[PDB]
């Protein structure tokens, strides 16, 4: 399988003029390469094949370049449908294999997250699993780091992570992370608190409630 | 040995002899460079 990376894992840009995605391949191609776009939801077109001829039924404005180890795809003209993540695969030489994938994001101006804390439920104690969401709201751009603090103290590997897709009227993202504790393990720690740290944001924001809202 | 330039037909449209949509030339050119890979490059094979 050969090796093919997209240089670009993610780029944001207005829906405007501008867009260029990059594919670099170890082994030369000699321009045998094609580039998908996958609508979220939807399965993925063709683009272009062989880097050089356009596909039928795909606009004027998405072009293709480069021979070899550089591929270059540029959009001259980008409207919000354009919009997608989009894969190049290599057919070379077999097997054929495929990229990562770039998605490309709205530009939007920077804003600082919307941080809200939830305890877990009383239902939930019953249970004896306790679950503590901290969610995010409009925050861009998408890339973020939700840190939990139990007495001060850093947890790693007990959270989960969930991401919406960005929002059509405002172009925001909103995430949720979630720490799952057992009913003694929560007993044991009093405060539970959650540190973010955005572009938006001046100063780490941390949000924290005490068990049984002391 | 087939040596049929006959458009191929990939659909249940007649090809009518014109390499439309679902029907492809049967023979499709070989490109070679200097600059291309080993594995793309040309090897000239006999076999005996």
């Amino acid at each position: 399988e050969i090796v093919l990376t997209q240089s670009p894992g993610t780029l944001s840009l207005s829906p405007g003029e501008r867009a260029s995605l990059s594919c670099r391949a170890s082994q030369s191609l000699s321009t045998y390469l094609a580039w998908y776009q996958q609508k979220p939801g939807q399965a993925p077109r063709l683009l272009i094949f062989g880097a050089s001829s356009r596909a039928s039924g795909i606009p004027d404005r998405f072009s293709g370049g480069g021979s070899g180890t550089d591929f270059t795809l540029t959009i001259s003209r980008l409207e919000p449908e354009d919009f997608a993540v989009y894969y190049c695969q290599q057919y070379g030489s077999s097997p054929r294999t495929f990229g990562q994938g770039t998605k490309v994001e709205i530009k939007r101006t920077v804003a600082a997250p919307s941080v809200f804390i939830f305890p877990p439920s009383d239902e939930q104690l019953k249970s004896g699993t306790a679950s503590v969401v901290c969610l995010l709201n409009n925050f861009y751009p998408r890339e973020a780091k939700v840190q939990w603090k139990v007495d001060n103290a850093l947890q790693s590997g007990n959270s989960q992570e969930s991401v919406t897709e960005q929002d059509s009227k405002d172009s925001t993202y909103s995430l949720s992370s979630t720490l799952t504790l057992s009913k003694a393990d929560y007993e044991k720690h009093k405060v539970y608190a959650c540190e973010v740290t955005h572009q938006g944001l001046s100063s780490p924001v941390t949000k924290s409630f005490n068990r049984g809202e002391c | 040995r087939d040596i049929s330039t006959e458009i191929y037909q990939a659909g249940n449209k007649p090809c009518n002899g014109v390499a439309g949509f679902n029907c492809y030339f049967p023979l499709r050119s070989y490109s070679f460079r200097p600059t291309y890979g080993v594995g793309h490059q040309p090897y000239r094979v006999v076999v005996l």
